[PDB]
């Protein structure tokens, strides 16, 4: 049935309009439906914004956001849209788009949501992350097993995200959260236990994905030569 | 501001 | 409008059990409540709405209970995949506020880690700063302390650490530290060492290298 796609950018100055837009496949956006945008602060839980009836086009918005929220639609697009006016560090948050279903006088409830769209208000840069081995060896190998991954360092806004070996390496995948250095740059770690018989033979690469730069990155993690 | 009742639901369902 | 509560506001509940917890609203808001799992890093996952009713999709081990004020979320038969934030909403009239969200944890047996180090890269050593990475990978209970030394003395200040979420399957945690030095400090010194504290550890455990090996 219905499925929702967010799009939007990853940072927006304050004082700017944020922007951001849900692509809708699997139905009409004249329907029934009422479109939704939630947010998530960080640290914080869940926050209604408001939503637009898909037939009717009649909005609906958070109290606390009404003077700066407009939603609306284009059917013919298949999408809906949020603008956030005037916006301060206080917007930073993950956003997403939902379908509320409808019955014929009341509502059901929020069943299908897009991905969400990280969004950081700030007037700091966006800036990619350089991305260094951490190499397997002797002190990070127990039993029949290596550890070894990449750090991520000094990109901004978040998010990252980072696979291994195209996403074939899954198992003993751990990806931590972003730490923010006191520069103001994120940097994470993501790390891959692997069997030390493998060394020799396996290739590990971690690929970094970095949207807001448009950045994409494979680094080659190596034993070294001392 | 008005307040999302029944009888907007059910005006969502027409055209 | 609307006032959202819930209890308890975090827990941790074993494999095998029925838990349940709970949302109040601050006024009559008949049946119309829902319930989502919010994995992290996720959008929310529907459970029930209209207090009671099981999405389609959802396992037959989710339910809900209540009209009026007070609503119930039952997990029986708890999965080691079913940690998550747990939220109530009332969703049927604006502001449809969500509930605070209640944390549920899984509980599992005492595991102590196992500790890795690595040295900074030769790559990074030539930009000027030394990040030193200190893994631990597969404990429980979450609480760890890690303590760096350098040359046998205690740091502060210098390091940050980052914890995963629970494993899906074996419940287990794990937590990098990253202690950052300039290139110049970090070349001054010979011995880096990370010590490690944690309930399943009889003693503290220290991995450490000799800078240039």
């Amino acid at each position: 049935q219905v499925q929702l796609q967010e799009s939007g950018p990853g940072l927006v100055e304050p004082s700017e309009t944020l922007s951001l837009t849900c692509t809708v496949s699997g139905g009409s956006i004249s329907s029934s439906n009422w479109w939704t945008w939630i947010r998530q602060p960080p640290g914080k839980g869940l926050e209604w914004i408001g939503n637009i009836g898909g037939n009717s086009g009649k909005t609906f918005y958070n109290p606390s956001l009404k003077s700066r929220v407009t939603i609306s639609k284009d059917t013919s697009k298949k999408q809906f849209s949020l603008r956030l006016s005037s916006v301060a560090a206080a917007d930073t948050a993950v956003y997403y788009c939902a379908r509320h279903s409808s019955g014929y006088f009341t509502l059901y409830a929020l069943d299908s949501w897009g991905q969400g769209v990280v969004v950081t208000v700030s007037s700091a840069s966006t800036k990619g992350p350089s991305v260094f081995p951490l190499a397997p060896s002797s002190k990070s190998t127990s039993g029949g097993t290596a550890a070894l991954g990449c750090l991520v360092k000094d990109y901004f806004p978040e998010p990252v995200t980072v696979s291994w070996n195209s996403g074939a390496l899954t198992s003993g995948v751990h990806t931590f959260p972003a730490v923010l250095q006191s520069s103001g740059l994120y940097s994470l770690s993501s790390v891959v236990t692997v069997p030390s018989s493998s060394l020799g033979t396996q290739t590990y690469i971690c690929n970094v994905n970095h949207k807001p730069s448009n950045t994409k990155v494979d680094k080659r993690v190596e034993p070294k030569s001392c | 501001l008005q307040k999302l009742n029944s009888w907007d639901v059910f005006g969502n369902w027409f055209d | 409008d609307i006032q959202m509560t819930q209890s308890p506001s975090s827990l941790s509940a074993s494999v095998g059990d029925r838990v349940t917890i709970t949302c109040r609203a601050s006024q009559d808001i008949s049946y119309y409540l829902a319930w989502y799992q919010q994995k992290p890093g996720k959008a929310p996952n529907l459970l029930i709405y209209q207090a009671s009713t099981l999405q389609g999709g959802v396992p037959s081990r989710f339910s809900g209970s209540g009209s009026g004020t007070d609503f119930t979320l039952t997990i029986s038969s708890l999965q080691p995949e079913d940690f998550a934030t747990y939220y109530c909403q009332y969703h049927n009239s604006d502001p449809f506020t969500f509930g605070p969200g209640t944390k549920l944890d899984i509980r599992r047996t005492v595991a102590a880690p196992s500790v890795f180090i690595f040295p900074p890269s030769d790559e990074q050593l030539k930009s000027g700063t030394a990040s030193v990475v200190c893994l631990l990978n597969n404990f429980y209970p979450r609480e760890a302390k890690v303590q760096w030394k350098v040359d046998n003395a205690l740091q502060s200040g210098n390091s940050q650490e980052s914890v995963t979420e629970q494993d899906s399957k074996d419940s287990t945690y794990s937590l990098s530290s990253t202690l950052t030095l300039s290139k110049a400090d970090y070349e001054k010194h010979k011995v880096y060492a990370c010590e490690v504290t944690h309930q399943g550890l009889s003693s503290p455990v220290t991995k450490s290298f000799n800078r240039g090996e």
